[PDB]
């Protein structure tokens, strides 16, 4: 059950013993609601961009373009279940995987004190 | 074909 | 001055964008001091072994045997510094890069209220 | 000379 798979390497009389372990993309969905005063309680980071870029190309490592850099503990974020790191997918009905930063932050801002996001988590 | 890094601009946003 | 690397890859007139970011190893000191009925906040996870490891081989990824699989918000271990996912190098000044888990957690319950653990964080 | 895969049993524990 709880247990990790490690590659044996083998060549010329010597060994590695070296682990392996895939990531996990774990989905949620984050509903928020703020006062008028108060944040969200998160950091946005991620690519500048005025269109969306086509050819990016989601990994397991790198699902997204946009990503929480910091989440205020005990903020409206975390009480709402994100956490540092988690990636932005959608956000009010919008898909954001490959959208620029600016044009992000526009739809969270439109939302007001509202704000309904798809995002995903990734641990190895 | 080709393989090119590239360092694109990221911005930091408080909401 | 704030960017991400990526790597451009074509051929055949298919092209995709993807992250291509360099490993940031982090290795930091954390000094836990606990009262005598909290614990230090945190899960330790990791092989289980007997005696150390020795044909263990450190990679970028994956550092060291035993691991944070989980810090408790707000407690000690969590106000030390130390994160979810951290490789324990060095515990009480002893070098557990190579230690079976029960050896390592050993060492932890040997120290009291006070334990001073050298972690590594991985991130891409 | 092989590339051999293996599980190691690992543990947890609260601290």
């Amino acid at each position: 059950r709880t247990k990790r798979l490690f590659r044996h390497y083998t060549v010329g009389s010597y060994d590695s013993l070296t682990s392996h372990s895939d990531y996990v993309i774990d989905d949620k969905v984050a509903i928020l609601q703020k006062r008028d005063h108060e944040g969200f309680g998160f950091v946005l980071r991620g690519a500048k961009a005025e269109t969306p870029i086509e050819e990016f190309t989601p990994t397991p490592a790198f699902p997204a373009l946009q990503y929480l850099e910091s989440v205020d503990v005990e903020g409206v974020a975390w009480r709402a279940g994100l956490r540092t790191g988690d990636f932005l997918i959608e956000v009010n009905g919008v898909n954001v995987v490959k959208v620029g930063h600016k044009q992000v932050v526009g739809l969270i801002r439109q939302g007001g004190n509202r704000l309904v996001m798809k995002v995903v988590s990734v641990t190895r | 074909a080709d393989s090119i890094e590239i360092y694109i601009p990221e911005a930091q946003t408080r909401l």
